[PDB]
C-alpha cells in the first residue's frame, strides 16, 4: 500500500524500488497574447527517476516537441510520463528491475499500472509523503542539461554525489531532501548558502559542494534555520 | 399459461415469482403457481420466516419441461424438479387447480415489466452461467460467489458471468494504452461484442440477468457484473446507436423495479454519477436519466 512515516525506511532495505516524480513533465511560461487573450508556451521538462538507495537517477528529459498537436497536456504528460518509465524497466536486465515504483502524485496510479501490465510483479505505490522532488530544476546541473536538450534524450545521474562513501543511504536521502525543501522554500536563499563560500566547489562529475562532514553539519543546520524561518515568514509566527 | 405445482408447504417462507410476492404460512394449504406466461424465463425464489439468511431460487422456462417444487427437510430447502411422467403431472395440476389451491400469476394486462426486465434473457445462456446440466432450471441464492470473485471458492457452484476488467491486457492493446483506458470502444466492440459474447442480445441478456440475481437475492457480485457491463458501454465513445437506445430502455425498466428502499445498497454512487454525467454517454441515457433523478436524487 501507501508509503509513509511508519513504514519509510523500507526505503532503504535491499529490494531494487524507483520514485517517480512527474511534476516537472509539462511545464510552461504563460503569457499574453497580441489580442491581449493568454497562451501558454512549453518548455522542456523532465521525469525525475530516483533509486533512493543507490542515488541514481534516470533523467528522461521530455522535449517540447512531444506535445506538438496534442491535447489535453496535463492529462497526456500522465501517461507520457508512465509510458517512459516503463520503457526504463523493459530496457533493464531483469536483475536490474525494480520490485516497486514509488509515484509521489496519486494521478499516476492507474497511467502507471496500466503500462505496466506486463510486470504484473512489480508494486505499483502511492505515498503519504510531501516530498520535494519538484524542487529538482533548482540543482542547476540538471535544469542546465534539461533547458539545453534539442531532443528527447536520457541522463544518468547519482544524485548523493560520493556521499555514500561515508553516510548511509537514510542519511543521504535525509540531506537530500532537505536542501530540496529549502530550494523549494526558498531558491534564492537556499542557493546562497550553498555556494556562499567559495573556497568550497562542486566537481565537474558532481551536482553539489564537496562538503567536509563538519561542513555539512553547518550546512544542514543553515538549511534547517530556513525553512523554519520562511515557516514563520509566511505565517507570521 | 403453464403451472408450477408444489408437493406442500411444510415451512412458513415468503415465494417470489418475478416481480410478484407472497407469504405462505406453515403447512398452509399451498399447492403451487398457476397461468404462469410462456414465452418468457421466469424466476421462483423463497426467503423462509426464521432466516431471512440465503434467500434463493431456480430460473426456468416451462417450455422447457413441466416442473415443480417439493420441500426437502434435510437438505431443509424448496427444490425445484422435474416430472417426466407428463400424464402423472398433467392430473396432478388439474386435481390442485379444481381444488382451487393455487395463487394465480398475477399480471396486469397493460403491464410490460416482466418482458422489459427479460427482453434478452435466454435459458440457454443463464445454464451456461450456472452450471448443473443434468437439470434444465438453475439454481441461484444470495451466497454464490462469480468467477471474477474467486479470482481475487468451489467452482461448482460459481456464477460463470464473462469477467470484465478495465486494467487487463485484454482490455488495453500495446501501444494504445491511454487510448484504450480513456475510450473502452476497442474493448467493448471487438473483445467483448465480436469475440466474446458475439452480439449486443447476449450481452444485454447477461446484463439483464446480473441485476435481476442482484435484485432478487442480494447477490453482491452479480451486482458488480450489472454495473461493470454498464460502465464499459458509458465509457466507449463509439456505440451502436440501436444499442444506446436500448440500453436506456433496459436500465429505465430496471430502475423503476427496484425497491426503494434496497437502492442503498444496490446501486453505485460512482458508477451512476460516471455514466450519467462524466462517460461518453452522458447525453444518450434521457429515460435513465430522469428517472434516476426523479427517485434516487440523493445517490446523484
Ligand atoms: C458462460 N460464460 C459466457 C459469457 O458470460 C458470455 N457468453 C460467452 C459466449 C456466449 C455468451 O453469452
Amino acid at each position: 500500500g501507501a508509503m509513509n512515516s511508519s513504514n519509510y525506511a523500507e526505503l532503504f532495505n535491499n529490494d531494487i524500488k524507483l520514485f517517480v516524480d512527474d511534476t516537472n513533465v509539462y511545464r510552461v511560461t504563460v503569457h499574453k497574447t497580441f489580442e491581449g487573450n493568454v497562451a501558454t508556451k512549453a518548455i522542456n521538462g523532465c521525469i525525475f527517476t530516483l533509486n533512493p538507495k543507490t542515488g541514481h537517477l534516470f533523467l528522461k528529459i521530455i522535449h517540447t516537441s512531444v506535445w506538438a498537436g496534442q491535447k489535453r497536456l496535463s492529462q497526456l504528460a500522465k501517461w507520457k510520463t508512465a509510458e517512459e518509465v516503463s520503457a526504463l524497466v523493459r530496457s533493464l536486465p531483469k536483475e536490474e528491475q525494480p520490485k516497486q515504483i514509488i509515484v509521489t502524485r496519486k494521478a499516476m496510479l492507474d497511467p502507471l499500472e496500466v503500462h505496466m501490465l506486463d510486470f504484473p510483479n512489480i508494486a505499483i505505490r502511492p505515498t503519504e509523503l510531501r516530498l520535494p522532488f519538484s524542487a529538482a530544476m533548482s540543482i542547476d546541473k540538471l535544469s542546465d542539461v534539461v533547458m539545453k536538450a534539442t531532443e528527447p534524450q536520457m541522463v544518468l545521474f547519482n544524485i548523493y554525489d560520493d556521499w555514500l562513501d561515508r553516510i548511509s543511504s537514510y542519511t543521504a536521502f535525509s540531506r537530500l531532501t532537505l536542501l530540496l525543501r529549502a530550494l523549494k522554500t526558498n531558491e534564492e536563499s537556499a542557493k546562497m548558502i550553498l555556494l556562499s563560500d567559495p573556497t568550497i566547489t562542486i566537481k565537474s562529475y558532481h551536482l553539489w559542494p564537496s562538503f567536509t562532514d563538519e561542513q555539512w553539519i553547518t550546512i544542514e543546520s543553515q538549511m534547517r534555520d530556513l525553512i523554519l524561518t520562511e515557516y514563520g515568514r509566511k505565517y507570521n509566527v | 399459461m403453464n403451472t408450477v405445482p408444489f408437493t406442500s408447504a411444510p415451512i412458513e417462507v415468503t415465494i417470489g415469482i418475478d416481480q410478484y410476492s407472497f407469504n405462505v404460512k406453515e403447512n398452509q394449504p399451498f399447492h403451487g403457481i398457476k397461468d404462469i406466461p410462456i414465452g418468457h424465463v421466469h424466476v421462483i425464489h423463497f426467503q423462509h420466516a426464521d432466516n431471512s439468511s440465503m434467500r434463493y431460487g431456480y430460473w426456468f422456462d416451462c417450455r422447457m419441461g413441466n416442473f415443480y417444487i417439493q420441500y426437502d427437510p434435510k437438505d431443509g430447502l424448496y427444490k425445484m424438479m422435474e416430472e417426466r411422467d407428463g400424464a402423472k403431472f398433467e392430473n396432478i395440476v388439474h386435481n390442485f387447480k379444481e381444488r382451487q389451491m393455487m395463487v394465480s400469476y398475477p399480471k396486469i394486462d397493460e403491464d410490460d415489466t416482466w418482458y422489459n426486465l427479460t427482453e434478452f434473457v435466454q435459458m440457454d445462456k443463464i445454464r451456461k452461467i450456472v452450471r448443473k446440466d443434468e437439470n434444465q432450471f438453475s439454481y441461484v441464492d444470495s451466497s454464490m460467489t462469480t468467477v471474477q470473485e474467486n479470482e481475487l471458492s468451489d467452482p461448482a457452484h460459481s456464477l460463470n458471468y464473462t469477467v470484465i476488467n478495465f486494467k487487463s491486457r485484454e482490455a488495453i492493446r500495446p501501444g494504445h494504452e491511454m487510448e484504450d483506458f480513456l475510450d473502452k470502444s476497442y474493448y467493448l466492440n471487438t473483445v467483448m461484442l465480436q469475440g466474446i459474447f458475439k452480439n449486443s442480445s447476449n450481452y444485454f441478456g447477461e446484463l439483464q440477468f446480473a441485476f435481476l440475481n442482484a435484485m432478487f437475492f442480494g447477490n453482491y457480485g452479480s451486482s458488480l457484473q450489472w454495473h461493470a457491463m454498464i460502465e464499459l458501454i458509458c465509457s466507449s465513445a463509439t456505440v451502436p446507436k440501436h444499442m444506446l437506445d436500448k440500453l436506456d430502455e433496459i436500465l429505465y425498466y430496471q430502475i423503476k423495479t427496484l425497491p426503494e428502499q434496497y437502492s442503498d445498497i444496490l446501486l453505485n454512487e460512482r458508477v451512476w454519477n460516471i455514466c450519467l454525467y462524466s462517460s461518453f454517454q452522458k447525453n444518450s441515457l434521457h429515460n435513465t436519466e430522469k428517472i434516476m433523478e426523479n427517485k434516487y436524487p440523493e445517490l446523484l
